[PDB]
């Protein structure tokens, strides 16, 4: 996509993550673990539901119309009836083709955007206590137990608490 | 000493292919189908009033071919003509058949009001072995075949005013005998004439004597015409022979009625959208079942499938 997260600096997706669309894997002293982020997941889903529901808004009801199949050859009037319907079908077919192409291009870009936004938000929580390894992982330069990890994931992590500890580890 | 926090996104083993502006195939986690491409093969009996013509065309039910008498005064939202339909009365044609069929289909009713026409000096209720009704000879129920009384057919000249607040549709015709003997034998005059008029319009038809192909016992034909008479206007019928007279008028409506050719059976379900192939659901915005539709329907497109992505790009190991 336009943001270079999905199929970009994040090498691949996780078939393992079944509880959401975006999230976190960690390794600390206490081992490994995985958890989905709800806000990012929900923002993508809401956007996709929105377009889905706009696209499937029922908006066509027609009753008496022109004839479209004919049992006899007639000439001019029939040629025009067929041409009118053929013109209409080609225009609607074009509309349907373009609609999905545009929508799908946008769906890919917005999901890529959400990945990237979560990554930048996380980097901003961590301030000077971590560094971007270049592959969608942050190297955290301090003791970060499962209470500390949970605090990053839920938006409460206070960077001052660990700044001294981590500034030391970064420049030594 | 330190920790790692890795950001990622989900993926699935079972991806779906979609098109974009740049790629004609790319795998996403999920997608939904926007083209309805199938039907159960049945026309749902609700919520639209469906009238199955069975063996009868709409025109034959209008005119009143005896095997179509069950359709007298019928109404419909959608009239269904079957390919097995057949005529079994006097052989006829309708100049501009398609237009009469259309206007009647669209009116949505065969409500017929008999009026007290006076046909002075002629024999009424003519019939033919071509149009059996019970065991004996007969005719179209809504038409009145006039012939000589004794040895004369006088100039008929009648009026019927529209004092109602709706439009009246009159169906009438002209008989085209196969020989001069037949002509004179039925109408006395060597050449007939029918003039039907209102204040606004006039039609004059001259019959044409000659053989046509033998169909259901007859080389002769009837040609069917129609006249609409608006509130406050008047019908005048003038003929010195060959008039197939109206018995009254059909009541005209405007509304959402139509007609469809189909051999699909009618069954018990609910569907807003009807095609000749059967009813189809209308949750999707497009359909590839049939360009002919009635009701709240997806729009017909040429593609049999169009997938809308409902998830991100699927990137597995
Ligand atoms: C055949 O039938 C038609 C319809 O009944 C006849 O038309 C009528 O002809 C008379 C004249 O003989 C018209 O009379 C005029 O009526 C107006 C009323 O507005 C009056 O002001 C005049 O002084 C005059 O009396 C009559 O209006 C007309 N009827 C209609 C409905 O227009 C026709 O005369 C008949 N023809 C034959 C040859 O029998
Ligand atoms: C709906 O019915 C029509 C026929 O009444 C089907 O259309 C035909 O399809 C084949 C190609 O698969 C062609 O040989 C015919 O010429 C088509 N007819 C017309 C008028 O286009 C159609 O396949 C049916 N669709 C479904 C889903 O049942
Ligand atoms: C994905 O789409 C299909 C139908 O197109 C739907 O039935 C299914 O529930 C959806 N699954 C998810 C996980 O969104
Ligand atoms: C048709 O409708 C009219 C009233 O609108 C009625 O007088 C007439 O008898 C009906 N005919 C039949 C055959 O049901």
């Amino acid at each position: 996509g336009l943001f270079g997260a999905i199929a970009g600096f994040i090498e691949n997706g996780w078939e393992g993550m079944i509880d959401g669309w975006y999230g976190f894997r960690h390794q600390n002293s206490e081992g490994t673990g995985q958890a989905a982020d709800l806000k990012s997941t929900q923002a993508a889903i809401d956007q996709i539901n929105g377009k889905l529901n706009r696209v499937i808004e029922k908006t066509n009801e027609k009753f008496h119309q022109i004839e479209k199949e004919f049992s006899e050859v007639e000439g001019r009037i029939q040629d025009l009836e067929k041409y009118v319907e053929d013109t209409k079908i080609d225009l609607w077919s074009y509309n349907a083709e373009l609609l999905v192409a545009l929508e799908n291009q946008h769906t890919i870009d917005l999901t890529d955007s959400e990945m990237n936004k979560l990554f930048e938000k996380t980097g901003r929580q961590l301030r000077e206590n971590a560094e971007d390894m270049g592959n969608g992982c942050f190297k955290i330069y301090h003791k970060c137990d499962n209470a500390c990890i949970e605090s990053i994931r839920n938006g409460t992590y206070d960077h001052d608490v660990y700044r001294d500890e981590a500034l030391n580890n970064r420049f030594q | 000493p330190g920790a790692t926090l890795c950001l990622g996104h989900h993926a699935v083993p079972n991806g779906t292919l979609v098109k974009t502006i740049t790629d004609d195939q790319i795998e996403v986690t999920n997608a939904t189908e926007l083209v309805q491409s199938s039907s159960t093969g049945k026309i749902c009996n609700n919520p639209h009033r469906i009238l199955d013509g069975i063996d009868c065309t709409l025109i034959d039910a209008l005119l009143g071919d005896p095997h179509c008498d069950v359709f007298q005064n019928e109404t419909w939202d959608l009239f269904v003509e079957r390919s097995k339909a057949f005529s079994n009365c006097y052989p006829y044609d309708v100049p501009d058949y398609a237009s009469l069929r259309s206007l009647v289909a669209s009116s949505g009713t065969l409500e017929f009001i008999t009026e007290g026409f006076t046909w002075t000096g002629v024999t009424q209720n003519g019939g033919s072995n071509a149009c059996k009704r019970g065991p004996g000879s007969g005719f179209f129920s809504r038409l009145n075949w006039l012939t000589k009384s004794g040895s004369t057919y006088p100039v008929l000249n009648v009026t019927m005013p529209n004092n109602d607040n709706f439009d009246k549709l009159y169906i009438w015709g002209v008989h085209h005998p196969s020989t001069n003997q037949e002509q004179t034998s039925l109408y006395v005059q060597a050449s007939g004439r029918v003039t039907v008029s209102t204040r606004r319009s006039q039609q004059t038809i001259i019959p044409n004597i000659g053989s046509r192909p033998w169909v259901r016992l007859s080389s002769s034909r009837i040609s069917i015409y129609w006249t609409i008479v608006k509130p406050g206007d008047v019908l005048v019928i003038n003929s010195n022979g060959n008039l197939i007279a109206p018995r009254g008028y059909f009541k005209m409506r405007t509304g959402k009625s139509s007609i469809m050719r189909s051999d699909a059976p009618i069954d018990t379900c609910i569907s807003e959208c009807i095609t000749p192939n059967g009813s189809i659901p209308n949750d999707k915005p497009f359909q590839n079942v049939n360009k002919i539709t009635y009701g709240a329907c997806p729009k017909y497109v040429k593609q049999n499938t169009l997938k809308l992505a409902t998830g991100m790009r699927n990137v597995p190991e």
